[PDB]
DNA sequence: AAAGCTATTTATAAGCA
DNA sequence: TTGCTTATAAATAGCTT
C-alpha cells in the first residue's frame, strides 16, 4: 500500500502554462 | 451491495467516508484493468471535500499529463450530466 | 462476464476494441457515481494505442487539472504496478 | 464495429466480529 | 474509525447474426 509525493513538480508546471493560455 | 442505493450525496459522514475509500479503490482497480486489458494509458484525478488529492496513473502521471499537452483534442469528453443523461436515454 | 478473463493485453484486435468501449464507459460510470455519492471532483484521462484521447470530468476538465497543477502538498498516488500488489493480497 | 441477453464474475452495502 | 464477512446489486465476456 504505497502512497507518495505530489505527482510531479516540473510537468505540473508545463501543464499549467498550457491550461491558462488555452484561453 | 446488500441493498440498492440511489446515487446522491451520502449523508452520514461516517458512511460517506467508508464508501469513498471502498469505491475509490474499485474505481482505480477498473482503471488499472482497462489499462492492461486494452493496452492504454490512463490518469485518474480525485479531489474530496477537504480538497485532499488522490490520483492514479497506469504508469506515471508525468507521462500522461505531459502527453495530454500535445493531443489536447478530446475525441470524447463527458460531464456528470452526459452520464446521468445517457443513463436514462438508454 | 460469462467466463473469467485474466488481465493482459487482449490479443484479438476485434475483442480488444469491443472491450475498450464497454469498460471505458463503466469506468466513467463509476467515476461519476463516486463523484456524486461522495461529493468530490474527478478528472479521468484515457489514451489508446492510436493515441486517441478520451476524457471525463465530474464538471469541468480545465478546472480540475488546474487545481491539480497548483497542488504541491503530498497525497495518495498509485499505479498499476502498485495496484497489482495491493491485489495480490486480499 | 453495432444492439440485446444471460450466465457469471465482480463490486459492495450492511452486518457484526 | 478498523476491519473482515456475506448476502444482494452490478458489471460484463462471449453469443446471436
Amino acid at each position: 500500500s504505497p502512497k507518495g509525493t505530489g505527482a510531479s513538480t516540473e510537468v505540473k508546471q508545463k501543464l499549467q502554462e498550457f491550461l491558462l493560455s488555452k484561453s | 451491495g446488500r441493498k440498492k442505493i440511489q446515487i446522491s450525496r451520502i449523508l452520514d459522514q461516517r458512511n460517506r467516508q467508508v464508501t469513498f475509500t471502498k469505491r475509490k479503490f474499485g474505481l482505480m482497480k477498473k482503471a488499472y484493468e482497462l489499462s492492461v486489458l486494452c493496452d492504454c494509458e490512463i490518469a485518474l484525478i480525485i479531489f474530496n471535500s477537504a480538497n485532499r488529492l488522490f490520483q492514479y496513473a497506469s504508469t506515471d502521471m508525468d507521462r500522461v499529463l505531459l502527453k495530454y499537452t500535445e493531443y489536447s483534442e478530446p475525441h470524447e469528453s463527458r460531464t456528470n450530466t452526459d452520464i446521468l443523461e445517457t443513463l436514462k436515454r438508454r
